[PDB]
């Protein structure tokens, strides 16, 4: 994995996965690769995706942080995501969470 | 006895009977809460930028 | 999801709200009086006639 | 519940006291008054090394005044007389 950059669209700190990042990449070959959070604040819902070459990927997080600024390690390769994250509408939940 | 509130009275007032009412007249705000249903939401993310 | 707003009591204008519903995609609508009835409570004292 | 807004500037800073708390606010304020008494001390020092400098010259004659003014004040104000 080469040239990664990570933008946040959408974010909101709660319980369950309230985030949404975009990864933009550059891959040698086809093949499977694994998705996890450095940072323990934050958690992603994807376990493996597939990558090609020139691409991009979709990934869900979730976190309690306002501002969020986690590293993304993406098969062997890490990137830098920066996100601003904002309050939910409900102060209580029916689920547990990290 | 002249001209009646339908004609005189200030900020455009139409006044209707039966019952005695006073309709359409200017003056001062008013709230309006709208409880829209989830099912007319879209999330972000299938969204795009 | 519930909305409030404030608009002025004005008949024949058009006006515009934006509905941000976090974690989803912002919505607008738009919002005109056409008439506002103000009922009076009444207590009748007497009737005249001829 | 309770929104935990960011800014600003400081108001929602106090704000995030709701938010994860009991406790927090008062820690901070314990450091504030730390960092004004480091404020305090260094403002004490400052008038006695002001007397170090203005010693010497407290005896005694023709020569600062001057000093003075350049003086910090005090130089002046003994410079009277």
């Amino acid at each position: 994995l080469t040239d990664m950059s990570c933008e946040v669209p959408a974010c909101t700190h709660s319980s369950d996965f309230g985030g949404v990042a975009i990864i933009k990449y550059a891959a040698s070959k086809k093949g499977k690769c694994a998705v996890h959070s450095m940072t323990n604040a934050v958690t992603i819902r994807e376990a493996e995706i597939e990558v090609e070459g020139n691409s991009q990927l979709q990934i869900s997080f979730s976190t309690a942080l306002a501002s969020a600024e986690f590293r993304v390690q993406v098969c062997s390769t890490q990137v830098h995501c920066a996100a601003e994250c904002h309050p939910p509408k409900d102060h209580i939940v029916n689920y547990p969470a990290s | 006895r002249g001209a009646s509130l339908q004609h005189t009275a200030p900020f455009g007032c139409q006044i209707a009977t039966n019952p005695v009412r006073a309709v359409n007249c200017a003056v001062g705000n008013m709230p309006i809460s709208i409880d829209i249903p989830e099912a007319a939401f879209t999330r972000v993310v299938d969204a795009p930028s | 999801y519930e909305h409030v707003t404030v608009i002025p009591n004005t008949v024949g204008v058009p006006y515009k709200t934006l509905v941000n519903r976090p974690g989803y995609s912002p919505m607008v609508l738009e919002m005109e009086l056409l008439s506002v009835t103000l009922e009076p409570t009444l207590s009748l004292d007497y009737i005249t006639c001829e | 519940s309770t929104n935990g807004t960011a800014h600003g500037h400081p108001h929602e800073i106090i704000l995030y006291y709701y938010e994860l708390y009991p406790t927090m606010t008062v820690v901070i304020v314990s450091v504030a008054s730390f960092v004004l008494l480091s404020m305090v001390g260094t403002a004490v020092g400052m008038c006695v090394c002001a007397r170090r400098r203005c010693i010497t010259p407290y005896e005694l004659t023709p020569g600062a005044t001057v000093p003075f003014l350049l003086s910090l004040l005090c130089c002046v104000r003994t410079t009277k007389a």
